[PDB]
């Protein structure tokens, strides 16, 4: 099975610089693993699918990058319409349910 | 299998003697778009058809749909394939199969799955041993039928006796 | 107006049942698949059940195998969810939400949550 | 030349277990003691059904074609023994002046070898000793089903005594024994 692993537990840095988060898949997930980004309270939204690929609505701003069992998210310039937390997801075979990882704070 | 390549000498085969398992087919995570027109997939595998028709092509990113009404446009009318009545599914992944289901005259060998429950004798049950149907008590019987019949009837054309098919021995319904 | 908003939020000691509702508004809904997923306290998302948009076929998570019980009745357009034999992880925000694709089984994407109902034990 | 058949050609007509009874019922079946032609290679009619039998010492007698025109233009059924095994097939074969394309399946599953070939397509056979065309009854059980859908009237033998007799639509009461073995039968049209 899938078992996403999160790092580091938490971020913080003052807004405008660069925020990197880590998530090391188990094992290859091939061509679509996604990025989930939650405000506090608010309706999860995807980010990024593939792992490069930029969704709809989703300024250029955030990039991704990995394959196999390294996967990494940057944020250049971080402003309040980007500070919530954050997860790595996938989608299985064995038997047919769905991984989210643990999660990952951004603090100011 | 590899390689793939041509959409209008797209290769073809009929599918045919074979149980159709299409249950496989949805589980799997790399497939990103599976479709059915007019039923649904779960609906498909308990249907029966002469020739399931299947075929594959590699494709370009961005995909065309490929073809529910007659869909319009370049290659989409210009290379292949144009079903308007199309009650065909349509998979991709990470590249698709387009399936034509053929009813025709004769007796429909690619037929569903036809997923099976587990014995219990000695009590009362509704049973259906395949396609024999009705209500009774099966209990372990002491007839010995001959290696290719499958059913024991009475004297009066009442169903006495079953084999089962999975562990071939013989249950009396009482 | 293309919103859910959900419905049944109540306490139920351990080992009764409950059942919940998911009202759809504003768009087709024999034409897209459900998803439940579930929030417990201070944890992250944990998909519950889904349909097809037909609900001719139905999925569950392992954590609620043949417990849970979802389905669509679209005379009034309204989705449920009934529980048997709930348990105290069972304490959660069961967001009812919709699925990403139109017409495509792949069930792989949520693009619409609704705001949530508690439910405690 | 032609051959008394007796009683010969008789075979399950279903799938049924039935015992100590005898039950009647209308099939395509070799009326009884009719004569049966006897070849010692040519295309026969199909018609309805055929009756096969054959006596052989060293197999010679391989294989049967089976169809409507017997070229390519249509399908048609090529059943060959050899060897261990038993191929049929139904491509659009083109045949040869005097054996010895589009597919749509590939099966592959002293001496008195019986045979009731009829039409999907159904094949029967029994084979036993024996030491023209033996007195008897022996009853024949289905072994072979093929879902073809072909249009069959016509065959041809793949090679040496062998008979062929017609099916026809004709009532028999059957005897089954304890075990569910056909072990007599009574031809309603026969006197
Ligand atoms: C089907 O599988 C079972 C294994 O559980 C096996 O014992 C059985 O023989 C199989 N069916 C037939 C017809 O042999
Ligand atoms: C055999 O059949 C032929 C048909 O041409 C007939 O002339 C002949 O009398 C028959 N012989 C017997 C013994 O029935
Ligand atoms: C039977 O025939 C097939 C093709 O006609 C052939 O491939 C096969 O090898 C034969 N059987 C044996 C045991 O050789
Ligand atoms: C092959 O034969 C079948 C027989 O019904 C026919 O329907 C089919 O069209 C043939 N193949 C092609 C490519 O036409
Ligand atoms: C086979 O014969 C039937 C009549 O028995 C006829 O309707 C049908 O057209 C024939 N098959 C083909 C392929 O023409
Ligand atoms: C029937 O079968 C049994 C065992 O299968 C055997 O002992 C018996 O001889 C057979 N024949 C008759 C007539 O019972």
């Amino acid at each position: 099975e899938i078992v996403l692993t999160q790092s580091p537990a938490t971020l913080s840095l003052s807004p405008g610089e660069r925020a990197t988060l880590s998530c090391r898949a188990s094992q290859s997930v091939s061509t679509y693993l996604a990025w989930y980004q939650q405000k506090f309270g608010q309706a999860p939204r995807l980010l990024i699918y593939d792992a490069s690929n930029r969704a709809t609505g989703i300024p250029a701003r955030f990039s991704g990058s990995g394959s196999g069992t390294d996967f990494t998210l940057t944020i250049s310039s971080l402003e309040p319409e980007d500070f919530a937390v954050y997860y790595c997801q996938c989608r299985s075979n064995w038997p047919p349910g769905i991984t989210f990882g643990q999660g990952t704070r951004l603090e100011i | 299998a590899t390689r793939f390549a041509s959409v209008y000498a797209w290769n073809r085969k009929r599918i045919s003697n074979c149980v159709a398992d299409y249950s496989v087919l949805y589980n799997s995570a790399s497939f990103s778009t599976f479709k059915c027109y007019g039923v649904s997939p779960t609906k498909l595998n308990d249907l029966c058809f002469t020739n399931v028709y299947a075929d594959s092509f590699v494709i370009r990113g961005d995909e065309v749909r490929q073809i529910a009404p007659g869909q319009t446009g370049k290659i989409a009318d210009y290379n292949y394939k144009l079903p308007d009545d199309f009650t065909g599914c349509v998979i991709a992944w990470n590249r698709v199969v387009v399936l034509s289901f053929e009813l025709l005259h004769a007796p429909a060998t690619v037929c569903g799955p036809k997923k099976s429950t587990n014995l219990v004798k000695n009590k009362c049950v509704n049973f259906n041993f395949n396609g024999l149907t009705g209500t009774g008590v099966l209990t372990e019987s002491n007839k010995k039928f001959l290696p290719f019949q499958q059913f024991g009837r009475d004297i009066a054309d009442t169903t006495d006796a079953v084999r089962d098919p999975q562990t071939l021995e013989i249950l009396d319904i009482t | 107006q293309v919103q859910l908003v959900e419905s049944g939020g109540g306490v139920v000691q351990p080992g009764r049942s409950l059942r919940l509702s998911c009202a759809a508004s504003g768009f087709t809904f024999s034409s897209y698949g459900m998803h439940w997923v579930r929030q417990a306290p201070g944890k992250g998302l944990e998909w519950v059940a889904v349909i097809w948009y037909d609900g001719t076929n139905t999925y569950y998570a392992d954590s609620v195998k043949g417990r849970f019980t979802i389905s669509r009745d679209n005379s009034k357009n309204t989705l449920y969810l009934q529980m048997n034999s709930l348990r105290a992880e069972d304490t959660a925000v069961y967001y009812c939400a919709r699925d990403l694709a139109y017409r495509d089984y792949v069930w792989r994407y949520f693009d619409l949550w609704g705001r949530g109902t508690l439910v405690t034990v | 030349a032609y051959t008394n058949s007796f009683t010969r050609g008789v075979y399950y007509p279903d799938k049924v277990f039935r015992s100590s009874v005898l039950h009647s019922t209308q099939d395509l079946f070799l009326p009884f003691f009719s004569n049966v032609t006897w070849f010692h290679n040519p295309v026969l009619p199909f018609n309805d059904g055929v009756y096969f039998a054959s006596t052989e010492k060293s197999n010679i007698i391989r294989g049967w074609i089976f169809g409507t025109t017997l070229d390519s233009k249509t399908q048609s059924l090529l059943i060959v023994n050899n060897a261990t095994n038993v191929v049929i097939k139904v491509c659009e074969f083109q045949f040869c002046n005097d054996p010895f394309n589009n597919c749509t399946f590939e099966y592959v599953s002293k001496n008195l070898r019986e045979f009731v070939f009829k039409n999907y397509f159904k094949i029967y056979s029994k084979h036993t000793p024996i030491n023209d065309l033996p007195q008897g009854f022996s009853a024949l059980e289905p072994l072979v089903d093929l879902p073809i859908g072909i249009n069959i009237t016509r065959f041809q033998t793949l090679l040496a005594a062998y008979y062929v007799g017609y099916l026809q639509p004709r009532t028999f009461l059957l005897k089954y024994n304890e075990n569910g073995t056909i072990t007599d039968a009574v031809d309603c049209a026969l006197d």
